């Protein structure tokens, strides 16, 4: 649903 | 012997694979590629993920080149070494390499040195610099002198001095810790003197 560090969200 | 080591013919890909990332000694969230030459971190949220090289060094002077794209570092990109006992995964974003008694790292985003450190109180490297006045480029060299027991780094020619001391007697492995989804980190072993 959207993380910092280009990780799943 | 560092000048000579860096001037000698670069090790071929077989040598680089032998000393490269260990698919059997890395985070479950890391995929080692091309038999050790580089890895890619899966985009797992709220995770820091490390890898050790396949070979541990207890004697001699060793050097390897780390390639870590500037746009694939994120909050915590740390380059250094570890004993075989350092944890390689934690369920939050942190400077995992250097957070314990088993690992030594340079934060290539902030310039700080970590050993038994949670971040606070960590010194800057090179000595007397501030992180915000430097940018560690994509390629940096890691220089481990197990005769003197030092770890230090070199950039664009050039050795920046010892960062850590007191390492003689241990067996130490190339290591990094990463937080960035899809980051791709190459290790190119340059040899031993």
């Amino acid at each position: 649903r959207g993380d910092i560090n280009n990780n799943v969200e | 012997g560092l000048e000579e080591l860096l001037s000698a013919p670069p090790p071929d890909l077989g040598a680089q694979r032998r000393h490269g990332w260990n698919p059997k000694d890395c985070s479950e969230n890391i995929e080692v590629k091309e038999g050790g030459l580089y890895f890619e971190r899966r985009p797992v949220a709220q995770s820091t993920d490390g890898a050790r090289g396949k070979r541990g060094y207890s004697r001699g002077l060793h050097a390897w080149e780390i390639s870590w794209p500037l746009e694939q570092r994120g909050t915590h990109a740390v380059v250094g070494v570890a004993t075989a006992l350092a944890p390689l995964q934690t369920d939050h974003y942190a400077a995992l390499l250097g957070s314990n008694s088993e690992s030594w790292g340079w934060d290539i985003g902030r310039g700080k040195l970590y050993h038994q450190s949670k971040g606070p109180g960590a010194p800057q490297y090179p000595a007397g610099t501030q992180g915000e006045q430097l940018e560690v480029p994509e390629r940096l060299l890691v220089v481990l002198d197990m005769e003197e027991g030092t770890l230090g780094y070199a950039i664009g020619g050039t050795y920046l001095g010892p960062a850590f001391r007191g390492l003689k007697g241990r067996t130490l492995y190339p290591a990094v810790s990463a937080v960035w989804g899809q980051c791709q980190v190459r290790i190119r072993y340059l040899g031993e003197r």
